[PDB]
């Protein structure tokens, strides 16, 4: 398992947690020096448990699919909560077996459904370590509407920061003050699947992408990534979604 | 690759 405590959290201990989370994810090989996640894992080995502690020392345990870093559900006291999706229901027969009751959330775990449930696009939800502390607190008392918003913060500050160094650094900048995500952060989250696939099929093609990826950079300037030589590939992306799962 | 805020 991996653990992160918000009491006394600084940019450095957050960094150690994101590092722990990355090499908790199994891989057999690397493509251009970036860990390639497995096509599949059978049984209870498919899931990683993250224990998160808010400032007051309350806790939730979050289950993460190691093949794609998707959050499946979480345990808050004696209640487990799982997204309304086939993947999360498969997950429920392996993790949080000892929960007194299991609730299925009224949405799936994808950004689009989470945003509808929240009443806000993630452009307008501040993120940071303070937000994460809030998110943990919101999740131990069921409320489906607040939970959607708390899950949008949790996903971005854990899973997305693991996938990209840039996003990890964004969250480190927001250690003591929340701020909405930059445009770059959002386009990165949105392009993970696309970038993963183009990096993988660039490898018999001299590092050249079959189809260019369109991103937005820091200054909000539109950019075209065409090959593995770009900074995004050499100095940003930390995990690749296997093309089998794309 | 880039950084701060937004
Ligand atoms: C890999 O990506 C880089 C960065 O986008 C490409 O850089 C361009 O290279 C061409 C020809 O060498 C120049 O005409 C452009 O001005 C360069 N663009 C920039 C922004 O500097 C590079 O060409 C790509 N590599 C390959 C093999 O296509």
């Amino acid at each position: 398992d991996v653990s992160f405590r918000l009491s006394g959290a600084d940019p450095s201990s957050y960094g150690m947690f994101i590092k722990d989370l990355r090499n908790a994810l199994p891989h057999t090989e690397k493509v251009y020096n970036i860990p390639l996640l497995l096509p599949s894992v059978s049984g209870a080995g498919r899931y990683l448990l993250m224990h998160l502690f808010n400032y007051d020392g309350n806790t939730i345990t979050v289950a993460v699919d190691v093949t794609n870093v998707y959050i499946m559900g979480y345990l808050a006291l004696t209640t487990s909560y799982f997204f309304n999706e086939p993947a999360a229901d498969l997950a429920s027969q392996y993790v949080f077996r000892s929960a007194r009751r299991k609730i299925t959330l009224p949405y799936s775990g994808n950004y689009e459904r989470l945003q509808i449930a929240a009443g806000k696009p993630r452009e307008k939800i501040p993120i940071g370590l303070p937000a994460l502390d809030t998110a943990i607190s919101t999740l131990l008392h069921y409320d489906s509407t607040a939970a959607a918003g708390a899950l949008l913060v949790l996903i971005q500050t854990t899973a997305e920061a693991a996938r990209f160094k840039y996003i990890e650094q964004q969250i480190q900048e927001r250690a003591y003050r929340d701020e909405v995500p930059s445009s770059a952060t959002i386009s990165l989250e949105n392009s993970w699947s696309g970038l993963s696939k183009q990096i993988q099929l660039a490898q018999g093609n001299n590092g050249v992408f079959r189809t260019p990826t369109v991103l937005v950079d820091s200054k909000g300037n539109r950019v075209q990534i065409t090959n593995v030589t770009s900074n995004v590939v050499t100095s940003n992306i930390q995990l690749l979604l296997n093309t089998k799962n794309i | 690759s880039d950084d701060d805020m937004g």
